[PDB]
């Protein structure tokens, strides 16, 4: 049984940071995380303190490989965050099998990171980038993809979860149609992985990608799964020491994944305080957390509902809730709302083509985590009423 | 003497005029409020017009600046804002610069009308990227003349 | 004047017994630095501080010189040619894909010393295997450094790309990079200089050199994991294609294509280590104040008191190079795996093993050597343990 | 061919061992065990699986009809040499499920030896415990 007060105890940020609803851009961390990075670059030269980083950092994948459901640790490919991922994909595994006029269809409600990386080795490979367009609830319209499908498709790349709505689309399906057709699936998990952590291996998920930074978790660290025979499949990522075997001038062998893919020194603090990260969240039920996140969220999008020009953007009833105000401008919003103590995001979260669908240009999102609380939502709506008084 | 995308700060609407409706103001809301009314004064900027100033970027809101020089010799600023509360600070800074030379633009110190009217370390706008950018702009403007 | 006690005071993992003897595999951590991660992991990123204003501001100021910083260590002309990465490794990796892959043509050639770590040689195979270009290989003068005065015969109207460390890090060995920039620049070809171990020790005056990228990793300068530097010239950054695609190196994105920011922001895509910026920072900050001609003088200093005193030891090689704070070496008949553990035991950390230079092994005719590298942190205690270590370890692998 | 789990017997390797209570006897006496390790000649490291770690080791087998297990290998350090040695006198002569049924590391407990095991984790003894897994499978 979840117990907010719990959870929201560890978490030393919270006297000085007010009232946080940023989480969905970054996550604020808990103690263990800063104690085991603290503990990383203070040991003793040259020993329990010692085994216990050395434990935390051993176990990393297996604690990756547990939250996923992913076969094996071998599974887990270390990268710097989602965005380093999914170009992995793109470069590693999709271009060299890409040809011209193949396609890759890319919904409107992805990241940049899961769009750009698309656009880029079409243009190197002559591939076609096909829009998987929303249906009249907001999500990716899976439905629609037996129609966009085509001889010529081969990757699907499909966000598990928007940074804007919070709006999961119906993956399984979208994965059964995909892998009918002989595609490969890049599903970006970095919000789904925090919400609703992917069962990798019941959604038979090709690669997936999250941050560590999200999951209450260090920067510089992210993690890429795939399939044990796609990970084998692809060709190296960035060369030089670690993911090689042998060297000469005349050529290289390497290892084979996940060290193949992993160049040069680890981010050995940033894998060590996901570990702790990891270690410290299996003790709380996430379905349970997360409840109470979108409780809160649902709490804040009815009473702002009821002020006049107010629109929501708002799926599933979304731990995450952007939002806007008629004839108010989100950059306005958000800079009363901080002087008033209150911590939220405007602008265009990374998904342009998104809020070009929607028909706006930037929108204010407070997104809410297992750390926030009823005043936290009573605070919000005092600084917003304050805030229209002075922008209307 | 008609400049491109006129407007009427350093001109109509003067650092006296900005100290007469600022100096009064003591309570951080009211300071808000002035900026959201100084910056009606600003002309909307079209489309086909931003793309003869400088984009200065951002996260949450886009501004526009732009320069030349007038045939009095002086430099002429222009631009835009999305937000409100940033094209009244925008307002100022135009009140600031306009109608001065390079050499007078490197003579002055970033900002300081912002300190003279209240602004600068009171407003949390006054201190984020939207309003620094602008400020390298400026300098950076100065130094290519 | 450089005052020892003082700077290894400011170690937290050395308040307590152990000899560390492997700062060129990383660094130990000034107090700066663990409290300035402290504070960025305990602390809200966002826009309200309520309690710890100044300890915010700070933070702030710490990332928003970052840059600024590691232009004043390597006297770069300004904070825009600083390009943050995971490692020296990705600073190699970008400049081979984003700067040489579009511009090499078949028959191309690539010239890589014997002496570089695989950071600075696999890259190159790799480029050179998707353009048809030619890895070429500056082979070593007397002295065990790459012999820049062999570059005219290596040199052809084919040469494009040199890539030579500006230190060993298993000799220690510097080349003379002043003289190979200067050739290489005759014939028009660009300098990759790999300073992970030289920016510790030597840090290169990038415009005084001429050198066109420089690439060095946080970790061995006293600073975090997961972060490292690319430097090169405005105009080269500028030539450069985007590296990873995302969020931030974006300007405009639609389904028909998308613009970039300039540099340095067009080559750092996604969210940045935000850690690891901030911490580097504060390392830097913390190592200005340090003379660092003297601290490395310190280091050198010791690694001679060592190599003097193991030398009088039956069977000593060593690979040492210019009197270095790095000092590799051997015993004959006695395997350094054997030697590195028993000395674990005795409480001194060195590293075993190929140090990621096949090449240069191969070329010195070994198989793997013992390194101990110094660093201004150590002490004449330290080489006292390391020499009586090794006299024990050798008697049980008699 | 090698002594053990024949002439050296988990049972001999206890009187060497089981006495001795100071860490660098106990790398003394691996380092004196591992002498009795023949030098695999090159003919037969081919027939063997190859592990690059820092150390250099070799592990192979043969099933007997029987599927009594003979395992063959060899260290360029001499103290994970020791410890090969310790681990085949585990290991020898024994069946697939002999070896799934027993913790192949009781040995290294009951010796005094989990220290030097544990110093010697990362080069070589991890991959040879694991190519032992492998090989029963
Ligand atoms: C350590 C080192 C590298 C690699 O740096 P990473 O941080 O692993 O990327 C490259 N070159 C030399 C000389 C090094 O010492
Ligand atoms: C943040 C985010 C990313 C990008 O992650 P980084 O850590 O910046 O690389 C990708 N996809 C979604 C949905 C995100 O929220």
């Amino acid at each position: 049984v979840f117990n907010p007060a719990q959870f929201r105890a560890q978490f030393p940020a919270l006297q000085d940071a007010g009232v946080y609803l940023d989480s969905a851009a970054t996550a604020l961390k808990p103690e263990a995380v800063v104690e085991a990075t603290q503990q990383f670059y203070s040991l003793s030269a040259g020993f329990a303190e010692a085994q216990r980083l050395t434990a935390r950092y051993e176990a990393a994948r297996e604690k990756v490989a547990q939250l996923l459901n992913a076969p094996d640790d071998k599974t887990i490919v270390w990268t710097r965050g989602t965005t380093e991922s999914i170009n992995m994909v793109a470069q590693c595994y999709a271009r060299p099998r890409l040809q011209p006029g193949d396609e890759i269809i890319v919904s409107v409600a992805e990241h940049h990171a899961n769009l750009v990386p698309w656009l880029m080795v079409a243009q190197q490979t002559g591939a076609k980038v096909v829009k998987l367009p929303l249906n009249a609830q907001r999500l990716p319209d899976v439905d629609l993809l037996p129609e966009l499908i085509t001889p010529r498709s081969r990757i699907l790349a499909l966000g598990q979860m928007s940074n804007v709505t919070g709006g999961c689309p119906d993956l399984a399906r979208a994965i059964t149609f995909a892998h009918s057709a002989g595609m490969v699936v890049m599903v970006d998990g970095a919000q789904g992985a925090v919400h609703f952590p992917a069962d990798v291996q019941q959604l038979d998920i090709d690669f997936y990608a999250f941050s560590g930074h999200k999951l209450y978790g260090p920067t510089g660290i992210g993690v890429l799964y795939g399939k044990s025979e796609l990970l084998e499949a692809m060709s190296p990522w960035l060369g030089g020491g670690k993911m090689v075997h042998e060297v000469s001038f005349d050529g290289f062998t390497t290892q084979s994944a996940p060290w193949k893919l992993e160049a040069g020194t680890p981010n050995v603090a940033g894998v060590i305080g996901l570990s702790a990260a990891l270690e410290w969240l299996a003790d709380y039920d996430i379905n349970q957390a997360e409840s109470w996140s979108r409780s809160l969220a649902t709490l804040a999008e009815d009473a702002l509902a009821k002020r006049p020009g107010f629109r929501s953007f708002r799926c599933q009833d979304s731990s995450l809730l952007a939002f806007d105000f008629a004839g108010v401008h989100h950059s306005d919003m958000v800079t009363l709302l901080a002087e008033y103590g209150i911590a939220l995001r405007a602008g265009q979260h990374c998904a342009q083509p998104l809020l070009a669908e929607l028909g706006v240009t930037g929108t204010l999102r407070a997104s809410f985590a297992p750390y926030n609380t009823k005043s936290d939502v009573d605070a919000l709506v005092n600084a917003v009423d304050r805030a229209l008084e002075l922008l209307v | 003497n008609p400049q491109f995308a006129g407007h009427p700060f350093g001109t109509t609407v003067t650092a006296e005029t900005l100290r007469n409706t600022f100096a009064p103001l003591t309570q951080w809301e009211d300071k808000y409020r002035q900026l959201i009314m100084l910056g009606k004064q600003l002309p909307a900027l079209p489309d086909e017009l931003k793309a003869q100033a400088k984009e200065i970027a951002g996260c949450e809101n886009r501004v526009w600046l732009g320069y030349t020089v007038a045939e009095n010799g002086k430099m002429h600023f222009f631009g835009d804002s999305e937000g409100r509360i940033v094209r009244g600070l925008l307002a100022v800074l135009l009140t600031a610069v306009e109608g001065k030379t390079a050499a007078e633009l490197q003579a002055q110190s970033p900002l300081a009308l912002f300190d003279e009217l209240g602004l600068r370390a009171q407003l949390s706008a006054s201190r984020s990227q939207g309003l620094n950018a602008l400020s390298e702009a400026i300098i950076a403007a100065a130094k290519q003349v």
